[PDB]
DNA sequence: GAATAA
DNA sequence: GAATAA
DNA sequence: GAATAA
DNA sequence: GAATAA
DNA sequence: GAATAA
DNA sequence: GAATAA
């Protein structure tokens, strides 16, 4: 939902692509994220082993090749990622409290588990965006910013604005003299929340503890579309600035709605009344 | 190995059986209803005057 | 007009369906009055203004409570709506009009399909969801509008015209 | 005679379009529940007996 | 199987429902470990699971 | 050329609904600079072909 | 019946 | 038009 | 001419 | 694209 | 979808 | 199996 696709959570996470990406800002107008594929790599799946005698307690890390990540999909709940800083947004030190893939009541998540030796890849196509139309240049520094989608669910804090909801009206400034009421009509994202949880065992002592070695792999593809070559402050009609989260509030909870329904523009059938 | 005997029993894949919130429930509000339609009268909503249909 | 004689029906169906691109009208118990089917129509009074939902492009904005907004933002097929009356024969008698009474039975049916909930709370979820063109504002009377026709118009250029060009 | 223009009009054939109470709706209930089961124990239901299903 | 039961319909009335319907064993299920005899009785097991129960 | 299309044949101040008003600028500038921007890029929503890198 | 004949 | 679009 | 050669 | 869309 | 849409 | 049996 965020962008933590230049790997932000730590400035050591910088490549040349993230580089050739912010020559690429510098030149161009305007950008679309075409598509983003995640893949996850899991090496290990390390449970630590808790043998316990009464008033004592051996601890030893064990392979297990029996469990699996999971990988969860909240398709079914209203959930939300709370952001404050680029760090904060990590694959792993990111948290939300009172949390679990596995609840003893009504199990929400849509799981894909993945085991030693396995992989969950998973694409997204971050183009969203018709009729001619592109993302602002950015270079992804901020976080808060959100990848391209029409999610229509904004907070009252930190309003993301026309560009998250499907059909765009915003103004672009142009300076003082100009403006430009940039605005499209784009088709709408749900983006559930992603997460990566352990299964959840009852030990003697609450629950087994899972610690995965993993490798994590994110590329993102990218149309920069480049600079005229003649300047055109008056192009920016077909930019549209990001999902961004604006506010002062230090913390920032971005949405995450699972699922756009589908209804019907059909007249019914099998309906017994005649009419 | 990791293999046990069972019916109706499969590997086990993706499975979260709550709809991603697309469910559509079709009734057809019906009103009959007889009714009069009075020129007749002085009163109100009873005169010469065209009596009409709020669609 | 459409007129009925005795043991003949008049029977009218509107396509309420107006709406594209995987939205819908919010949840409704229709115990309001001064709201409105579902319509583009573009004439709202400057008293008790419809808003976006009543205008062919929507844009508005959804609560979600306090700490979240919606711009459920949709494009929708304009709807004239025009104004429907039951009326007599005007006949002059030796005094005004002759004056009928009809009995009659209205039947008046209305095909929805209400979306029902997600199984898993999606405040969020009113991003799709529209709040029907029913007028607001104080005033007491409110006078809901018809408009007749929605004229057509070409893109299609010229034929038959005698200048050369 | 008895006459008249109209459109989608018909002969007044027998019309109660309320059904005669036949109608039917469809829901799954959905219950997913994460379980433990614990032998381990010596409370109640934690012990080394099979655990019920009640269908 | 052959149902004959008398519902009430308030005071007044009565319905002697009566239908025959096809008979069904509901045997018991159970959701057990093996049974291993450890040096002290048997070995505990406990099962992580998700049931999965849909209507 | 211009389609004028004409009026009805009753009032609809109510049709302006399909009528928009022109881009004409508005402001009290004596001057008024009219926006000229010389092209529209072509963007696309292909995705690659012929990049190296296999995904 | 480039000069407007639907 | 495993995540209910009759 | 999974390691980007349009 | 009887309610005028050459 | 001579004005760079791989 | 105009009176709604997907």
């Amino acid at each position: 939902q965020c962008i933590w696709w230049r790997g932000l959570q730590n400035a050591a996470n910088v490549n040349q692509t993230i580089n050739n990406m912010i020559a690429l800002n510098t030149i161009s107008y305007g950008v679309r994220f075409l598509k983003a594929k995640l893949c996850i790599e899991v090496y290990a799946v390390t449970r630590k082993r808790l043998i316990q005698t009464g008033a004592t307690s051996y601890y030893t890390d064990d392979f297990e090749q029996g469990q699996n990540l999971f990988i969860g999909w909240a398709d079914r709940k209203a959930e939300s990622i709370p952001i404050t800083t680029p760090a904060d947004l990590d694959e792993t030190k990111l948290t939300v409290a009172n949390t679990t893939l596995f609840d003893a009541n009504n199990d929400n998540i849509t799981k894909e588990e993945v085991p030693t030796r396995e992989k969950w890849c998973h694409t997204w196509d971050l183009d969203v965006l018709n009729h001619n139309y592109l993302w602002e240049p950015n270079n992804l520094d901020s976080q808060w910013t959100l990848i391209p989608g029409a999610q229509a669910v904004q907070p009252t804090a930190t309003p993301i604005g026309p560009t998250y909801q499907e059909i765009v009206i915003a103004t672009k400034a142009i300076g003082a003299n100009e403006s430009a009421l940039v605005t499209t009509i784009q088709d709408r994202r749900s983006y559930p929340r992603l997460m990566l949880s352990q299964p959840q065992i009852k030990d003697e002592t609450d629950t087994m503890k899972f610690k995965y070695q993993i490798r994590i792999s994110t590329e993102l593809e990218m149309e920069h579309h480049i600079k005229p070559d003649i300047a055109n402050p008056w192009l920016t009609r077909q930019t549209l600035p990001l999902p961004a989260l604006s506010g002062d509030g230090t913390t920032r909870y971005v949405p995450c709605v699972p699922y756009e329904t589908h209804v019907s523009q059909r007249n019914w059938n099998h309906v017994g009344e005649y009419l | 190995t990791k293999e046990g005997y069972g019916k109706h029993i499969t590997s086990m894949h993706v499975r979260n059986i709550f709809n991603q919130g697309n469910q559509v429930i079709r009734n057809i509000v019906k009103q009959q209803r007889y009714e009069l339609l009075d020129f007749t009268g002085t009163e109100a909503g009873t005169t010469n005057l065209p009596k009409i249909i709020p669609y």
